[PDB]
């Protein structure tokens, strides 16, 4: 099978800067009879299928903005985004449509570098509805922050917790280029009801912010 | 536009046959080429095979022995059957409309021009289970300068996926629906949140609409402010 | 996939053979 390799695997550039993604094959994709390279570029945003950008290596599909262009020949191809826009953050894939079986590159994640933005931090006690059933989920929300890297810790009556939380993080937002993150602490009802102070501590760089609530207050 | 829509079972049990259908609008299955693709985090995108306008099928050797692709011209549909499934066949499955290039008396395909929305297929011996939905209630007092966050916690479902909307799609600004996590119990959980004006909590209804197609379950939960 | 060398005949769509 033809092997397709992309480089870099991830990149991040400021709004309006140039972004380039390389795709290499281990067999020339040039078909001499038509003098075309059978190389396709797609992008994929979360919850959505891949969407066509470029085919025959350099022909742009209708409806795609002008800032997307493809170049290259043989085994070495490049997608250029001349001026990266916030809505362009996505995973980009190359594909050879030259020799069966058809094969794809492994994707390149394209992200925007923007200014630091501190999260808005919210903390949710478990609902009374949930507590009726024996488990308490306490949720900490970090809304619309940058960069993605953050340390989120839970304290219960000032006891640092370990092993009983899970985190989930969104893709980069297509408008404001931020991330959001949830951390969910799972406790038994009995454990929840015997402690008072619940705190989520978020650390990035030189700042820690702790948001708390007192059970029953 | 051209619109492709895949239909599938959600979960299939090990060693069964997976059957999928692709419903096509704005194009004829009698023309050009139609592929099936699948996607996973670990393997990326994998082409399964195609069928051409002559009926010729072309399958990936990684799967040839287990795959059938066919078209039904009367229904304008493309189908996929995959036998003897295992966990390695869990994936999002897509059908695609692939264009043709015919230099002189003969054609081949060159692009996957339009993809369907995809259908998520989990191969598991576990039992399908719909979600419990709990409110993430906003406090009637704001401690964030007049903005309020609220949401729904969608707990203990299997398999993926769940989709969430708010107010039947009328509320999209400020919504964040997080990727699900696999809990230590082997069931999935996710939350969906939205930030809104705290001044709206008394008068604007907020309902999360949770769809779990694998269990044929929908849940609508009105999220009320807490006193 | 032009390099497969098994192109389909240019009868796209199939029409009444008559």
């Amino acid at each position: 099978d033809i092997v397709m390799t992309q480089s870099p695997e991830s990149l991040a550039v400021s709004l309006g800067e140039r972004a380039t993604i390389n795709c290499k094959s281990n067999q020339s994709l040039l078909y001499s009879s038509t003098n075309k390279n059978y190389l396709v570029w797609y992008l994929q945003k979360p919850g959505q299928p891949p969407k066509l950008l470029i085919y025959w290596a350099s022909t742009r599909e209708s409806g795609v903005p002008d800032r997307f262009s493809g170049s290259g020949s043989g085994t070495d191809f490049t997608l250029t985004i001349s001026s990266l826009q916030a809505e362009d953050v996505a995973v980009y894939y190359c594909q050879q449509y030259y020799l069966s079986p058809l094969t794809f590159g492994g994707g390149t994640t394209v992200e925007i570098k923007r200014t630091v933005a501190a999260p808005s931090v919210f903390i949710f006690p478990p609902s009374d509805e949930q507590l009726k059933s024996g488990t308490a989920s306490v949720v900490c929300l970090l809304n619309n922050f940058y960069p993605r890297e953050a340390k989120v810790q839970w304290k219960v009556d000032n006891a640092l917790q370990s092993g009983n939380s899970q985190e989930s993080v969104t893709e980069q937002d297509s408008k404001d280029s931020t991330y959001s993150l949830s951390s969910t602490l799972t406790l038994s009802k009995a454990d929840y009801e015997k402690h008072k102070v619940y705190a989520c501590e978020v650390t990035q760089g030189t700042t820690s912010v702790t948001k708390s609530f007192n059970r029953g207050e | 536009k051209v619109q492709l829509q895949e239909s599938g079972p959600g979960q299939v049990k090990p060693s069964e046959t997976l059957s999928l259908t692709c419903s096509v609008s704005g194009a004829s299955v009698t023309v050009d080429y139609w592929s099936w693709i699948r996607q996973t985090p670990e393997r990326g995108l994998e082409w399964i095979g195609y069928i051409s306008y002559t009926g010729r099928t072309n399958y990936n050797p990684s799967l040839k022995s287990r795959v059938t692709i066919s078209t039904d011209t009367a229904k304008n549909q493309v189908s996929l059957k995959l036998s003897s499934v295992t966990a390695a066949d869990t994936a999002v499955y897509y059908c695609t409309r692939d264009r043709s290039e015919c230099p002189d008396g003969s054609c081949f395909a060159y692009v996957m021009a339009v993809w369907g929305h995809g259908t998520t297929v989990t191969v598991s011996s576990a039992s399908t289970k719909g979600p419990s939905v709990f409110p993430l209630a906003p406090s009637s007092k704001s401690t964030s300068g007049g903005t309020a966050a609220l949401g729904c916690l969608v707990k203990d479902y299997f398999p993926e996926p769940v989709t969430v909307s708010w107010n039947s799609g009328a509320l999209t600004s400020g919504v964040h629906t997080f990727p699900a996590v696999l809990q230590s119990s082997g069931l999935y959980s996710l939350s969906s949140v939205v930030t809104v004006p705290s001044s709206s909590l008394g008068t604007q209804t907020y309902i999360c609409n949770v769809n779990h197609k694998p269990s044929n379950t929908k849940v609508d939960k009105k999220v009320e402010p807490k006193s | 996939q032009p390099a497969d060398g098994n192109p389909d005949p240019n009868a796209n769509p199939n029409v009444d053979p008559n």
